[PDB]
């Protein structure tokens, strides 16, 4: 199951960036 | 003369619907209307505007029709409404100044002794501020022509009143505005100034290389009026100028450095306050 | 004639070019400063007349080509340094 | 691949030790070229093995989209004379594959097998089996309907409760709790009578036995009531009967609207035409309903736009997209644009990168209705394969938008991108 | 060989853990 | 025979003229007639508005000789768009944004000419910079209460997108009439015109203010920042051990450290880095 362990880790790593990109847009616009 | 002119946003928004009215053909429809304002000082303000008809051909720049009767009728009508405003001039929606407009100004100068005109870009595809303004003077030249009437520039800006500002701010809800955020919109102002300077220098280069290479007569003025531009632009590689420039750059950098130093300890104060008030609270809660 | 790099002119070239004497130069440039075509000043210790401004004159085609070349030299750097401010600031200027 | 085929053919367990390779190569995958490159070497090991299992090749083939491969295996299967393993993929293709793929492989597999070709083509017996299961194994309740009978208003609760009743009896062909009273079904002023007439369509889902004579009690040319909206809802219900079954019904609706009338009946007829021909790309449907679009009426825009988006479902033809995008800018109405947004969104059906430029040419446009069309196109062009490019644009361009009008349909576009793996969708 | 395929997911799990720790601060600021 | 999910379009000039004429007669009610068309049976568009001479009392405002109105609507046919008089508006300064007893009196007269007659109530007092209070009302029959006024075939004009107020619900609201939802239509000619009336040309962007006033301004800000930080020292070092829940209650007086520091950081940095950046731009652009 080590292949599934690697790709799910690679999945969440590149998916945590879209959360960290979308929040910085939302926190910037919520000031305005 | 007239120093400068102020345009309220009711005008230059009434103009664009006039262009939408009978600008269905949209080829050479020079829409002309008549301004309304009050010269309360040497400075001038305009607030209202209305419509006059106009038809002219693509060639034959002498055939045109300013309606006298519509002007007098709707002036009496708006006087029956508003007794404060008097006519000041006209606007035409041509992107550039035309050749037959001075005949229009000389015709309408009976109603107003100093009839200004406002060029309004209906489709400002070039970046910048619309609604430039011109007035008629005498430019007696040494060439041999006695006099002509070829206008000159007057400074203009869009002003505001305490009710129309509410409307133009509420209608600006389809655009994000970063004007409240500082240290960003000044940089966009610098970028806009650089682009405007590039566009003006490109126009000057285009005209100069057009008259330079055979086409068009060499105008004996401008070429020595623009000679004094190049007598400016002082030497950046001058010793005392650099010696003063670093002397002031360091004086600014002192304030910037002290601002960073006075910011860092406030950040640290917030950090240790959050850590202490968090850890003691979790000591209580656990 | 000189292209504003060394606009300062010595008195020796003034007296050689205008074939006037040594001590009669200064009143002459004062006469220029009397009228308004020339907007300079005179330093007597080094005996050099600094230059600030010269009234414009008529120009011909080759001078117009040189002016267009200098104007293009000025026109390129505006775009070249607007690329500097726009390229190194993306999310500030947005 | 190179050594991957040798490794998968290296001596191991021919059950799921070598069948999990397909699933863990299809669930996680970068692109489309390498997916087909790894998928083309699975039909080999599933075929040249001594025991080629026939039923687990369709899911390989539908991503492969090869008519010659399914033609080859059915040609090798017809002369084998094994009907136990022969119809089963011809029901699998109906159960999963697209209608265009089926109708583009019948003439390959047709140029015994006659009833089998009818089985893959029509699915009348499959629809009949589903209908018989629904009518025999039926446990509908009516007491909760009597509980909802208390709610009285001129609003939905007595006028659009018929649609709420229809979901409980969707496909069951038993409207006995609807024809219990007739005084209950007269409370609306010419707009919920459209729903009351349309509700007969969802009761008799897949009722090819009950033809036009089922709704001949309520037809435009049979009874002719004082309200023509009953007649308009009849054609809408008839179109709702034959979902993706454009046979005789599509011809009857094609010549029904040929001599059509005022736009109330044309609304129902056009909706029936759009629903009964989806993914068929028939030219006659297209230009007959394009005349509807060019009729320039703000009641026909939702009538024509959804239909012209439905008939060209994912066809991505240039004529439809550069006709309707161009038309959706100059009409000064609201119902035309509102019905055109989902229609021009439906011309994309998951083309990934192939639907990029249109989105970049529309999501930037000043029309808010076109912005919501753009968000529906982002929702449809990257459906299933949830990638961070589409998610990032979808959750950026309207979470901080100046207009509220698109933002309610902004994150609603999220749920079509993450249905493959809903494990982490509530977390974000 | 195989322990390479362990250590790679060790580094990826460290990156995932660090980013998931960093995201909660921005989540708190957005909530406030 | 059905009032559907209606909508009213208003143009930009109509709203600007609306607010200007409402403000210009601030203490009393001003008048006006609307110019527009019925684009469809669903929606009604207003493209222009204009005002008339009036005659106002303390509680009422009447019209004047209507040969003005007839001749004005005759003359406006000649230049450009020949629309009709689709509605009328007035103002209600400081009031509940509602139809009064005499406001609803003339609505019957306006509705007797054409069925789709819309009243518009604006108010320039409660309107603020970010939002103008505006409402449009449609008179309903007071004889028919037992039936439905609008069937609401969809959920556009409902608790969706807007909520009925309280003061409108007192003087009338869903009684004797109803409200309709306003949206703004913007054509591209005015769309790409409205977003650019704040900028200046290139002399404003490239201009150093002065260096003497800049040095004196920085001197003044640093000089007050000295005493402000001296107060900040005592503010931090006191910090009486008693939970800010009351330290925000002894802060409500004249106390000001920890709050004016970062503002001075902002006004120092955003006025120094901009000036230095513009100095570099000026010194190497022109050459």
């Amino acid at each position: 199951d080590l292949y599934s362990r690697y790709k799910k880790l690679q999945q969440e790593l590149e998916f945590l960036e879209v959360q960290e990109e979308y929040i910085k847009d939302e926190q910037k616009n919520l000031k305005k | 003369a007239v120093q400068k002119v102020v345009v309220h946003p009711l005008v230059l928004l009434s103009v664009v619907d006039h262009f939408n009215r009978i600008g269905k053909v949209g080829n050479q429809k020079r829409v002309v209307g008549v301004l309304l304002g009050s010269w309360q000082k040497k400075v001038l303000d305009v607030s209202n505007s209305f419509a006059v008809p106009f038809d002219e051909d693509d060639k034959d720049d002498s055939v045109w029709f300013l309606d006298h009767d519509y002007l007098e009728n709707m002036y009496g009508m708006f006087k029956k409404v508003n007794a404060r405003e008097r006519i000041v001039g006209w606007y035409h929606t041509g992107p550039k100044l035309h050749k037959n407009d001075i005949a229009i100004n000389e015709l309408m100068k009976r109603y107003c002794p100093n009839s200004v005109l406002v060029i309004i870009d209906v489709k400002p595809k070039d970046l910048g501020l619309p609604t430039e303004a011109y007035i008629s003077v005498e430019e007696v030249h040494d060439d041999g022509t006695p006099t002509s009437k070829t206008f000159e520039h007057v400074t203009s800006e869009i002003g505001a009143e305490e009710a129309e500002e509410v409307g133009v701010e509420h209608l600006l809800r389809d655009i994000k505005d970063t004007t409240v955020g500082t240290l960003s919109q000044r940089i966009t102002n610098q970028v806009h100034g650089l682009k405007g300077l590039n566009s003006k220098l490109l126009d000057i280069r285009s005209y100069l290389e057009k008259v330079a290479t055979g086409k068009l007569p060499i105008n004996h003025q401008i070429i020595y009026q623009l000679q004094d531009v190049f007598n400016l632009l002082p030497d950046v590689s001058l010793q005392e100028f650099v010696k003063a420039f670093y002397l002031k750059t360091n004086d600014q950098m002192v304030v910037v450095y002290l601002a960073s130093l006075i910011r860092s300890v406030v950040a640290l104060h917030n950090l240790i306050n959050n850590k202490i008030a968090n850890r003691d609270a979790e000591k209580k809660e656990g | 004639t000189r292209p504003a790099n060394h606009r300062q002119l010595t008195f020796e070239e003034i007296a050689k070019s205008a074939k006037i004497t040594v001590n009669e130069v200064e009143l002459l440039v004062m006469k220029a400063l009397s009228v308004g075509l020339v907007k300079g000043s005179i330093d007597e210790v080094d005996k050099r007349v600094h230059m600030t401004w010269v009234q414009p004159r008529v120009l011909d085609l080759q001078q117009i080509k040189g002016m267009k070349d200098r104007l293009e030299f000025w026109c390129t750097d505006v775009k070249s340094m607007e690329m500097l401010v726009e390229h190194q600031a993306h999310d500030i200027l947005t | 691949l190179d050594v991957f085929e040798k490794t998968i053919l290296e001596s191991n367990d021919v059950p799921g030790m070598l069948a999990y390779s397909l699933k863990l190569c299809m669930s996680l995958m970068q692109n489309k070229q390498f997916r087909n490159k790894v998928l083309r070497v699975l039909v080999k090991i599933y075929m040249n093995l001594e025991k080629p299992d026939f039923i687990n090749v369709c899911q390989c083939l539908i991503f492969l989209d090869d008519p010659q491969a399914v033609s080859d295996i059915l040609e090798k299967l017809v002369k084998e004379d094994n009907l136990l393993m022969a119809y089963q993929i011809c029901f699998d293709l109906y159960e999963s594959a697209s209608q265009q793929f089926l109708s583009s492989v019948i003439q390959n597999l047709r140029t015994d097998q006659t009833l089998k070709m009818i089985k893959i083509l029509s699915g009348e017996m499959a629809i009949e089996l589903h209908l018989q299961f629904l009518i025999r194994n039926n446990n509908t309740d009516l007491m909760i309907l009597k509980n909802t009978k208390d709610a009285v208003r001129n609003s939905v609760c007595h006028t659009a409760t018929v649609i709420a009743n229809s979901f409980m009896h969707c496909g069951t062909t038993s409207d006995q709790f609807l024809r219990d009273n007739l005084e209950w079904l007269a409370r609306a002023t010419n707009w919920a009578k459209f729903t009351a007439t349309a509700s007969l369509g969802v009761i008799h889902k897949g009722h090819e036995k009950e033809a036009l004579q089922l709704m001949a009690t309520y037809l435009p040319k049979d009874t002719s009531p004082g309200s023509a909206y009953q007649e308009g809802g009849g054609l809408y219900a008839l179109g709702l009967i034959h979902a993706n079954h454009g046979g005789d019904i599509i011809d009857y609706l094609l010549n029904q609207l040929k001599n059509a009338s005022n736009d109330i009946v044309r609304h129902g007829g056009s909706l029936g035409l759009g629903l009964a021909a989806m993914g068929t790309a028939r030219q006659d449907v297209y230009d007959l309903l394009k005349t509807n679009l060019y009729q320039d009426d703000a009641v026909t825009g939702e009538a024509a736009g959804l239909a012209l988006g439905l008939v060209m479902l994912g066809s991505k033809n240039a004529q439809a997209i550069e006709d309707m995008v161009g038309y959706a800018q100059e009409t000064q109405h609201e119902k035309i644009l509102r019905g055109l947004a989902v229609g021009i969104a439906l011309v994309m059906y998951g083309r990934m990168e192939e639907a990029d430029a249109l989105i970049e040419s529309l999501c930037r446009d000043k029309d808010p209705i076109l912005r919501r069309s753009g968000m529906y196109t982002v929702a449809m062009a990257y459906c299933g394969s949830g990638n961070n490019k589409a998610i990032r644009r979808l959750l950026h361009v309207a979470v901080s938008d100046v207009n509220d009008d698109v933002r309610r349909a902004a994150v609603e576009s999220l749920g079509f991108i993450l249905f493959r793996t809903p494990e982490q969708c509530p977390s974000v | 060989l195989r322990q390479y395929y362990l250590s790679k997911i060790e580094e990826l799990q460290l990156i995932v853990n660090d980013k998931s720790q960093n995201l909660r601060r921005l989540q708190a600021q957005r909530n406030e | 025979a059905v009032d559907t999910a209606e909508q009213v379009y208003i143009s930009s000039l109509a709203l600007l003229k609306m607010l200007k004429h409402g403000r210009a007669g601030v203490p009393m009610e001003v008048m006006g007639l609307m110019l527009g068309e019925f684009v469809d049976d669903y929606t009604v568009r207003v493209i222009d508005v204009f005002a008339m001479p009036q005659s106002g009392t303390g509680v009422s405002v009447e019209a004047v000789d209507p040969v003005f109105q007839a001749k004005m609507l005759d003359m406006l046919k000649q230049t450009g768009r020949p629309e009709m008089v689709v509605g009328w508006y007035h103002s209600h300064p400081g009031f509940g944004c509602w139809l009064s007893g005499v406001d609803i009196n003339t609505q019957q007269s306006f509705e007797a000419l054409s069925e789709r007659a819309v009243a518009v109530v604006v108010d320039p007092i409660q309107s603020v910079k970010g939002k103008v209070v505006i409402d449009a009302f449609r008179l309903i029959n007071a004889n028919m209460m037992v039936l439905g006024h609008e069937p609401r075939q969809t959920t556009s004009n409902l608790g969706h997108l807007n909520k009925p107020s309280i003061q409108a619900l007192i003087h009338g609201l869903n009684r004797h009439y109803y409200s309709i939802t306003i949206n703004y239509r913007k054509n591209e000619l005015e769309q790409k015109m409205l977003l650019n009336l704040h900028k200046k040309s290139w002399m404003e962007g490239l201009t150093l203010q002065d260096y003497s006033e800049h040095c004196k301004h920085n001197e003044s800000v640093v000089k007050e920042m000295l005493e402000l930080a001296k107060n900040y020292n005592k503010a931090v070092e006191e910090e009486d051990k008693m939970t800010p829940e009351q330290l925000a209650i002894k802060n409500v007086g004249k106390q000001d450290p920890k709050r004016h520091l970062e503002e001075h950081v902002d006004v120092l940095m955003t006025s120094n880095i901009v000036q230095c950046l513009a100095a570099m731009l000026d010194t190497v652009v022109f050459k």
